[PDB]
């Protein structure tokens, strides 16, 4: 369902929006969990650029940057 | 941090962190006293808990703050909320260079921009002011410059209109649905308190003129403002993303005009002469020659563009109206005259807009809208359409209806008191007469109010179209509709109690005539139940959205 | 009665036929008298304080024998009268001193006292008064308790069908709610085992609490179950067979006796079977000994010779159980009667589910769940069981509670004991299984007659009892440890605890609020006011919401918010009235035999539902017999055709289902009733305007609105105005209304400009003239938004339903220039600003009128203390009071201190804290207040403030005196000429003289000496209220911690009317003005007279309110008949001619109750009433009762004007026709107050939070708009990436960004460097806080 889906999220931060803050934060930290950005929700907490529309040309152009020499 | 009258008031951490500290200090000194095993055990349990309180409070005891019955807020609490976190969640961060106010009409703009008070935009466009006077030299510095607007001084309004001119702000309504709850405009400088609006947007806000109240936000950065005007901006979006339908449809008084404007009665001044084209129809209707509406054949030039990108052209005579004749000056080359030869109701009118987009384009899709706007509005205003309590006419044979109707009833009644029929048997019987009743009114007041102009040409007679005011509100498509309509004239309905249940005894009479206490009183449960519905269902659709594009 | 003094200066046509038999009572009854009921001196226990202190008392101590009881209490005269409590701003109340007596008994009685002490009306609390109006003044503010309806306490059983466990089958539970104290729940659960609960605690087995009443099994079997006695008679097992014990059951074996077999095997027993053994008599009957292998014992059985239970009680017997209870000498076994259809085998099966044995095991297991984790104790547990509902300490129903109960419980007793009994526990689990068992009904929460409308009187009266038990517990405390005779009811009682339960309910609580008054109507609609919900109560649930056939003539249908709570307000009825017992009762009429009697019975919400209501519509005549042979009526909950002779009453008015709201709106019955909500709604909003003006078109109500709210100024009694000012009317009484001592005369004073709760100027008129006769219960003078004594919430104008160029959009309204400029829908508004000079850690903060950096031209408006002066009008910005506060070594820097150098200049030690004019809002400054801090010396200004009050006060202190001592003066003048006459020569000799002479024998005698004593009185009642007035202006007024002295200013500004302003008639159309245009534009008609507004048509249909179409006509019509005698007197053609047409409009056609005229005196009388109806001609529209069709074309005719109600306009730009009529008439419209500059705001740069950085107003520049997350989808939408990054961090939580970008947007370079979000960064903080490491990584 729309709604059982939407609780699988790579980004924590992105979980700890609208999920039960507490909850994601413990179970992330347990496994160590590496939020990338990436999605938008995140972005735009942390205040940067959304990775869409005028932004997509920034992350697209940082994303190849990173895991390169 | 102080208040005022020298009061102070602080976070609730510090009653929390002071306790973890002190249990914690008084535990270090029970060691050095080598206190008994029952007491270091009870230190060390008490310090567990303020820890546990001052984390995250609520999952042991919920310690109290100190003298306030309110449980103390944790820093598991600080993060935590309703819902998720604080920080971005609705709602969500207050925003500077913004504004807001009541909105009113404005026809006269353009489909591209808004009327903003003169005074929201000093104190809204306040830097690009203070920078531009003193990049002029008006001001020797910048403070000088805040003493020049602040005084008001005559200067500085022309200034702003250079601030202004190519540099778009943000319009937004209160419940933000789809992307189009946020639209650029081009600002305008107004006298005046009021945010104007073009109506012909005033649809995808869903906003009306009640009062409803809209935010301002300025585009600061130059990466902004192009993205105002080449994404956000009005004239940019001028299709709904649900359905690539135009949402800039011609709404209720404008449609009203161009279907009073494109229509015919059967006997009207000018009828069966011929003019040279559109123009001269014109220059027999404003000088008061000609009827708006009266069959004429006019020779008009169209165009088709069915060479390979290329207008062709073609002329001809075409049997239409006077009114038609008129309207075809606003629409745009390559359209067929067809288009605008029909009655040009709000359905018409739509996909006339719509066709003009898939063929001409953008740009000609917007003046062309616009135009629309302005001629209906216009010609809607000379048209003098009201109205009058006589405007809603009754069927004539109601009363034998309802009398009809009314003696099923009584039969089926008679059928059980005699047990010829159950009582759900009989309920549903009376339900279904009373029912065939309203349908029985409702297509007799339509037929008599429908077509009844009953008009004579040279000859005996004739019928149309009523031309009767509350009628053409509904043919066209500006307001109105079969349903109400059958609420004013016919008989409205048969309510429904409460529980569910549909009263047996409809309501008889209708708004023309009086509802009187007991049919009144029972409307009402229908309009409560109305009302909320509505709000709840608002609410309810919100919800859906959320969860929508979280898992998108 | 057949018309009064001011209904001579203008009356109302009125249509309608049914004769209005009752009148609208006081509309603010309910408010007015419940607290009456509270304060006052009840010899009884009747709800007051008197009954609120005889419950807590007397307080005794613990075994000392040492007892505090109470005599009586008082409410002392208050501290500071109305007025003076609301301008220095403490709250209006009176003190409360109780009498009490302390008595001590002797140790080791017989029981005597020692001494016992009589405190003298010790002191406790404040408690607050309510005005004549019934409002009270909290803290200088007026404020309404709105009344609350909620469940009334006593039994009531629900269902609960449905959603429980979805097997269907329902449940049944009920309830037990007490006033005070503990809730008593019981309820059935799947496998119909009862269960209690208290309050929502755990549930319990229901048979544990019966045992905590001390019934041990047998008895709680012998109480719920009855006998079926079982008889070993010869051998093997006889039984009693009462004939009815057949009925729903099958044969089971051969039933025989008495040589015939009645009924075989596999037959079940039908009512013939039942009916051969009933008259046959057929007492016992042979059964096997198989028969008892179900059939529960009832009593316990042992066996007598080894003296051991053979089986316990409540145990199912076996055919092998049978041989050991028979062979034991057994005769008889008592067993239970079970039938799982008419009496139900369930306590029995409840029984075993039951952990506990006896009462002290039950009223442990009981402690334990109530407190559970702790230990229980033997005296815990008994105490606490015995104190949760049957101490009459913690646990009241009080008399409603116990009414309701024995009532529902079909009992006689109507009023009770205020506990619980083992009979009613036991009694209430019996009606509960009953209704299992299929006799008996659930009632429903919804019905009026389960729902209770509490008021100000009954919570107050809650509140005060508070104190006293938290005083309580410090009494007998006390009365602990006390001395015998040192302590005195005094040293014990104390105030704050008392006083602070009081004072924190209108201090803050949901329901005292600040009184919606921006309006008459507006007053009065709060007044009467319903909650469903608030503090005490459900603060999911439509089914409340909803309107029920119990509202009929109680709640309005229609009244009621649209919006997050709908029906959970409502609104009191018209005729509606607080039942006895607190329910809600309705007018109604007797119908006796075939006739409609007058006399009037109010019937609560129970008492109507077996009677036969007529409706109030119905057609009666001579006699009052039904026209029809059968009339349309409502008897229970539904309404259908009823017989001619079968009526019991009938509706009183046509009024009744509805509210004052909604009575207010002509041809309500032509709007549908969303709109109707709608308009309803919106008509208390209207802000009064300038020119009080008058509804044209109207109900009849407005008389009723603007007297019994206190906008106005009534007569008190009649006789004829000696003086009329713009300040006060004094009235010489009539000598028959008149009492015989101190004479007098009525002097009033009216209120004049001065500000609303919502800031609107409340201010009144004369409305009668120099020497003109007023009878008693005559408007006097009008209040804010009343017209000669009815209700003017707007004004009416000229309107025409067609598109203007679209100016008309959606609702938005196109008025002309016309409108502004004559000034009509102008409002004054009038604003408090304040300006306090505190005390901070660095200095005192100082008033003076030196403030660095200002010009002379600044400074110039204030005078020398620094405050400005009265009447100087002033602008945004510009600088009402003075102010500097310390703030030392400001620390300036290199460069700003070679500024100083340069242009030498010594800066201040001192800040500028001055209170200066919002922005943007100018007006007129009307007065200034200065409290200063008893202490502190008062300065210049306060100073002359001081001195002028005490001589204005003199003026009218003494002018109270001169006008009273004249007319008293004037009596003795009367009295000593009869008997004793001498005109000329008594009034020679100064008139002090008078009281000398004598009088012969005679009543007159005792009359000068009655003249006399009053006299004297007044002559020294005028001192002391002079020195009392002197003395409150002197005393420095008390003010909070660190605050040196406060100046208040006050700002009359007045608003006209610009586009933005929100405009509403009556029937739900809202608008905004959106262009005003001029005169010359404006559509007008062949005659050449514009058109004040122009409606779009378009909003009618859609929207179906027709009323508005109908008003708009009539509203024509009657300005019709207006211009028509603005002719005739502008003819002055003759009191005769106007005296015809008059007559005329007052009858139109026929069948009306208006009656009229010729009684009127030709001359003076007939001219006056003409001139006032020259504007128009006011109408009635009673509310279902209201006008015609055709009543309205044909006033239309004595209009000389159209039935179409449309005329030909011309635009006057063109100056073209229009096609088609318009349809122009008169629409009645308010001007809501949502002005457009209140609603108006924008922010550049603005302060900033301290806790996180965001954009907050602190000027009451309001901080930037917030940006929501639904906001910030819409950006993400669309490919705006950067117009979001700005929002949420350069424009607002960015504490860099924001500076960085504001230097660049003045340099001329649009960028941003944003930087990180602070609200981000702070979550980091905090995560980092707990034990969580969050880093930010890589590059
Ligand atoms: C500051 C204040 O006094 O306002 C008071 C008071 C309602 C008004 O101000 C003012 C007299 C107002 O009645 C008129 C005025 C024009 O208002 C409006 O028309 C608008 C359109 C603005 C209504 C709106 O806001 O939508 C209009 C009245 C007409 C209608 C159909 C109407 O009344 N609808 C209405 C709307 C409500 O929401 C509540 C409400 C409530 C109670 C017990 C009510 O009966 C409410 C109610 O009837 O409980 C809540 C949770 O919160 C309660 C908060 C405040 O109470 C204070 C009282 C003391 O003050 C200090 O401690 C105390 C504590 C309780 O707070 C409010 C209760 C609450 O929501
Ligand atoms: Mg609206």
């Amino acid at each position: 369902g729309i709604t059982k889906a939407s609780l699988a999220t790579e980004s924590f931060i992105s979980a700890a929006s609208f999920q039960e803050t507490t909850r994601v934060l413990t179970e992330a930290a347990v496994a160590g969990k590496r939020d990338e950005l990436r999605g938008l929700k995140e972005n735009v907490i942390v205040g940067r650029l959304i990775p869409a529309g005028t932004g997509y040309a920034y992350h697209q152009d940082r994303m190849r940057r990173r895991a390169a020499g | 941090v102080p208040l005022d009258g020298g009061r102070f008031a602080t976070s609730d951490l510090n009653d929390l962190y002071r306790r973890v500290i002190n249990r914690n200090n008084r535990l270090k000194r029970l060691l050095d006293l080598a206190a008994p095993d029952i007491i270091v055990r009870n230190e060390k349990r008490m310090l567990q808990e303020a820890v546990d309180a001052l984390l995250d409070n609520g999952r042991r005891g919920r310690a109290i703050t100190g003298s306030n019955k309110r449980p103390l807020k944790s820093l598991a609490d600080m993060i935590k909320g309703k819902q998720g976190r604080f920080r971005q969640n609705l709602l969500g961060k207050r925003v500077d260079y913004s504004g807001r106010s009541v909105i009113t009409v404005g026809p006269y703009l353009r489909l591209h921009q808004c009327g903003l008070p003169k005074k929201m935009a000093l104190e809204l466009f306040k830097p690009f002011i203070y920078g531009k006077l003193e990049l002029r030299g008006l001001a020797t510095t910048i403070k000088a410059a805040k003493k020049m607007v602040e005084r008001e001084e005559a200067v500085v309004w022309d200034i702003l209109d250079e601030v202004i001119r190519e540099h778009p702000v943000l319009l937004n309504r209160a419940p933000t649905l789809h992307r189009l709850g946020i639209q650029a405009f081009e600002p305008v400088l107004i006298e005046g308190k009021a945010i104007q609006l073009h109506p012909l947007v005033c649809a995808a806000y869903n906003a009306d003129f009640d009062g409803d109240q809209m935010a301002v936000h300025v585009p600061l950065t130059l990466e902004a403002q192009l993205e105002a005007r080449a994404l956000m901006m009005s004239t940019n979006n001028i299709l709904s993303p649900a359905n690539g339908e135009p949402i800039i449809v011609p709404s209720q008084d404008v449609v009203l005009g161009l279907y009073y404007m494109t229509r015919d009665c059967v006997n009207a001044k000018g009828e069966g002469m011929v003019l040279t084209g559109p123009k001269e129809a014109e220059r027999l209707y404003r000088s008061g020659l000609a009827s708006l509406h009266a069959r004429v054949k006019v020779r008009i030039t169209e165009y088709e563009k069915d060479a390979n990108g290329e207008l062709v052209a073609k002329t001809s005579l075409k049997d239409t109206t006077v009114g038609r004749a008129i309207l075809w000056m606003i629409v745009p080359k390559g359209l067929p005259y067809s288009i605008v030869n029909q009655a040009l109701g709000k359905k018409a009118i739509s996909k006339m807009l719509n066709t003009c987009y898939r063929i001409l384009g953008l740009k000609p899709t917007v003046i062309f809208a616009d135009q629309i706007m302005y001629t209906g509005f216009a010609y809607a205003a000379r048209s003098g359409a009201s109205v009058g309590i006589d405007d809603m006419v009754i069927p004539e044979k109601k009363h034998e209806i309802i009398s009809e109707a009314e003696a099923e009833v009584a039969e089926i009644q008679e059928q059980f008191q005699s047990g010829l029929v159950t009582a759900g048997e009989r309920y549903n019987k009376v339900i279904d007469i009373w029912a065939a009743a309203n349908d029985r009114v409702s297509k007799a007041m339509m037929d008599n109010l429908q077509t009844e102009t009953v008009i004579n040409r040279d000859g005996q007679e004739e019928k149309q179209v009523s031309f009767n005011s509350i009628y053409m509100m509904a043919d066209s498509g500006a307001r109105g509709s079969a349903a109400q309509i059958r609420q004013l004239a016919g008989m409205r309905g048969l309510m429904a109690k409460p529980d569910g249940s549909i009263i047996e005894t409809p309501i008889t009479a209708n708004f023309r005539e009086g509802l009187n206490v007991l049919q009144y009183f029972i409307s009402t449960h229908g309009a409560r139940k109305g009302l909320a519905d509505t709000a709840l269902k608002t609410a309810n659709s919100g919800y859906l959205t959320r969860r929508l594009v979280d898992v998108a | 009665m057949v018309y009064s003094y001011t209904e001579k200066k203008r009356i109302r046509k009125d249509f309608g036929k049914r004769p209005q038999v009752l009148d609208v009572p006081y509309l603010l009854s309910i408010q007015l008298d419940s607290f009456q009921k509270f304060i006052e001196q009840d010899p009884e226990g009747q709800y007051g304080l008197e009954a609120a202190f005889r419950s807590v008392f007397p307080i005794q101590s613990y075994s000392g024998n040492s007892e505090l009881q109470y005599v009586s209490y008082r409410l002392g005269e208050p501290v500071f009268d109305v007025q003076e409590c609301q301008i220095r701003g403490v709250t209006y109340s009176a003190p409360l001193r109780v009498k009490l007596r302390l008595v001590i008994y002797e140790r080791e009685a017989p029981e005597g006292t020692v001494k016992d002490i009589k405190e003298q009306e010790v002191y406790m609390g404040e408690i607050p008064l309510m005005t004549d109006n019934g409002t009270f003044v909290i803290n200088g503010t007026e404020r309404v308790i709105v009344s609350q309806l909620h469940r009334s306490p006593g039994v009531f059983f629900d269902s609960d069908k449905g959603k429980t466990h979805s097997s269907g089958k329902v449940l049944y539970n009920a309830r037990i709610i007490p006033y005070r104290g503990s809730w008593l729940d019981f309820e059935f659960d799947p496998k119909d085992n009862l269960f209690v609960r208290i309050d929502r605690r755990r549930k319990l087995p229901a048979t544990i609490i019966l045992r905590a009443l001390n019934y041990t099994t047998e008895q709680i079997l012998d109480l719920f179950f009855e006998k079926v006695i079982f008889e070993i008679r010869d051998n093997k097992l006889q039984m009693e067979l009462v004939p009815e014990r057949l009925r729903g059951e099958t044969a089971s074996f051969d039933i025989e006796a008495n040589g015939k077999v009645y009924v075989e095997k596999g037959r079940r027993i039908t009512a013939r079977h039942i009916r051969q053994l009933e008259k046959d008599d057929v007492k016992l009957i042979e059964v096997p000994v198989e028969y008892i292998a179900g059939k529960v014992v009832a009593k316990d059985y042992i066996d007598e010779s080894t003296g051991e239970l053979i089986c316990a009680a409540n145990m199912e017997l076996s055919l092998d159980l049978l041989a050991k209870l028979s062979q034991s000498g057994h005769k008889r076994i008592e067993t239970l009667f079970t039938n799982d259809l008419d009496h139900g085998p369930y306590i029995s099966e409840t029984l075993r589910v039951d952990p506990t044995n006896d009462r002290l095991s039950a009223l442990v297991e009981i402690y334990r769940m109530m407190r559970p984790g702790e230990p229980p104790t033997r005296e815990a547990a008994e105490s606490l069981f015995e104190n949760l509902f049957f101490s009459e300490d913690r646990y009241d129903l009080s008399a409603v509670g116990r009414m309701k109960f024995n009532r529902s419980l079909l009992r006689e007793e109507i009023e009770g004991s205020g506990i619980l009994s083992k009979d009613d526990i036991i009694d209430v689990m019996k009606k509960l299984i009953d209704i299992r068992n299929g006799k008996g009904e659930v009632d429903d929460i919804d019905h009026l007659g389960n729902r209770r409308i509490r008021s100000v009187g009954e919570m107050a009266e809650n509140q005060f009892r508070v104190g006293l038990v938290r005083v309580e517990r410090a009494v007998k405390e006390r009365l602990s440890l006390g001395d015998l005779d040192t302590l005195m009811p005094q040293d014990m009682i104390n105030a704050k605890p008392i006083s602070a339960a009081v004072k924190e309910f209108f201090g803050s609580s949901q329901l005292s609020q600040f009184m919606d008054q921006n309006n008459p109507l507006s007053e009065i609609t709060h007044k009467r006011r319903i909650l469903a919900l608030g503090p005490g109560g459900l603060t999911a649930g439509f089914e409340v919401r909803d309107v029920h056939p119990t509202h009929y003539g109680r709640v309005c249908p229609i009244e009621t918010p649209e919006g997050p709570n709908i029906g959970l307000i409502n609104s009191l009825s018209v005729y509606a009235q607080t039942n006895e017992y607190g329910f809600l009762e309705t007018p109604y009429r007797k119908v006796t035999d075939g006739v409609v009697t007058d006399e009037i019975h109010y019937l609560s919400a129970i008492e109507e539902g077996n009677y036969v209501i007529a409706q109030a519509n119905s057609n009666l005549d001579e006699e009052g017999h039904f026209v029809e042979d059968l009339v349309t009526c409502r008897s229970k909950g539904e309404s259908s055709l009823f017989s001619r002779d079968q009526v019991d009453y009938m509706d009183v008015s046509t009024q009744q289902v509805v509210s004052v709201g909604a009575s207010l709106i002509p041809f309500l019955e032509h709007d549908d009733a969303n709109r109707a909500l709608m308009g309803a709604n919106m008509q208390r909003q209207a802000v009064p305007t300038l020119r009080a003006d008058k509804p044209l078109v109207g109900t009849g109500m407005e008389r009723a609105v603007a007297v019994d709210s206190g906008v106005t100024a009534v007569a008190k009694r009649g006789g004829v105005v000696q003086y009329v000012d713009a300040s006060r009317i004094v009235i010489k009484v009539n000598e028959d209304e008149m009492y015989p001592g101190e004479a007098g005369i009525d002097i009033y004073n009216l209120t004049k400009y001065t500000r609303s709760n919502q800031n609107t100027c409340i201010n009144q008129m004369p409305c009668v003239s120099l020497g003109e006769p007023v009878e008693r219960g005559d408007v006097l003078a009008d209040g804010p938004s009343t017209d000669l004594g009815e209700l003017a919430l707007g004004q009416n104008m000229r309107v025409a339903f067609m598109p203007w160029n679209g100016y008309n959009f959606e609702d938005s309204i196109l008025v002309s220039e016309r409108v502004v400029q004559e000034d009509r829908f102008t409002t004054i508004h009038i604003q408090e600003l304040a300006c306090v000079s505190r005390d901070t850690k660095l200095g005192p903060e100082e008033i003076t009128a030196d403030i660095p950096n200002v010009g002379e031209a600044a400074l110039s408006k204030l005078d020398e203390s620094g405050i400005v002066y009265i009447g100087a009008e002033v602008t945004g910005g510009d600088i009402l009071v003075g102010k500097v506060t310390p703030k030392g070594e400001t620390q300036l820097t290199p460069e700003e201190k070679l500024l100083r150098a340069i242009f030498g200049e010594k800066a201040s030690d001192v800040k500028d804290s001055s209170l200066r004019v919002p922005n943007g809002v100018s007006g007129t400054v009307i007065d200034v207040q200065v409290f200063t801090r008893d202490g502190v010396e008062k300065d210049k200004r306060a100073l002359e403030i001081e001195e002028m009050q005490l001589k204005q006060a003199k003026k009218d202190l003494s002018e109270e005196l001169q006008i009273l001592e004249a007319g008293l003066f004037s009596r003795i003048r009367a009295v000593l000429v009869a008997g004793g006459v001498e005109a000329e020569k008594l009034d020679k000799l100064p008139r002090d003289r008078w009281l000398e002479l004598g009088l012969t024998d005679e009543e007159k005698q005792n009359q000068l000496e009655q003249l006399a004593e009053q006299y004297d009185e007044l002559k020294h009642e005028f001192e002391k209220k002079l020195e009392a007035k002197r003395r409150k202006i002197t005393q420095g007024d008390d003010l909070a911690p660190g605050v040196l002295k406060i100046v208040k200013v006050y700002l009359a500004v007045k608003r006209r009317i610009q586009p933005g302003d929100k405009m509403a008639g009556r029937h739900g159309n809202k608008g905004v003005i959106s262009k005003i245009n001029p005169i010359e534009d404006m559509p007008y008609d062949e005659n050449g007279t514009p058109v004040d507004i122009v409606l779009n048509p378009l909003g009618v249909p859609s929207r179906m309110n027709i009323g508005q179409i109908l008003e708009t006509h009539l509203g024509m019509a009657a300005k019709g008949i207006g211009d028509k005698i603005n002719a005739m007197l502008k003819q002055q053609q003759e009191v005769a001619k106007l005296r015809e047409f008059i007559q005329r409009a007052y009858d139109l056609g026929a069948d009306v109750r208006q009656k009229v005229d010729l009684s009127t005196f030709s001359d003076e009388e007939v001219m006056r009433l003409a001139e006032n109806l020259r504007k128009g001609m006011p109408i009635a529209t009673p509310v279902f009762d209201g006008a015609k069709e055709a009543e309205i074309k044909e006033l239309l005719k004595l209009g000389d004007l159209p039935t179409s109600g449309q005329i030909r306009l011309y635009d006057g730009r063109t100056g073209e026709q229009f096609e088609r009529p318009v349809t122009v008439g008169y629409m009645y419209m308010l001007k809501l107050n949502h002005l457009v500059d209140d609603k108006m705001h924008a922010r550049s740069t603005g302060s900033y939070s301290l806790v996180t950085q965001q954009p907050l107003g602190g000027k009451a520049q309001f901080g930037g708009q917030r940006f929501g997350e639904m906001e910030v989808w819409a950006l993400e939408a669309y490919g705006a990436a950067y117009t979001l990054q700005e929002m949420l961090t350069v424009k607002s939580d960015d504490v860099n960004g924001r500076t960085k970008m504001y230097k660049n947007i003045v340099d001329g370079n649009h960028q941003m460097e944003p930087g990180m979000p602070e609200s981000f960064n702070v979550l980091l903080k905090e995560i980092r806080s707990l034990g969580i490491n969050i880093e930010l990584e890589d590059e």
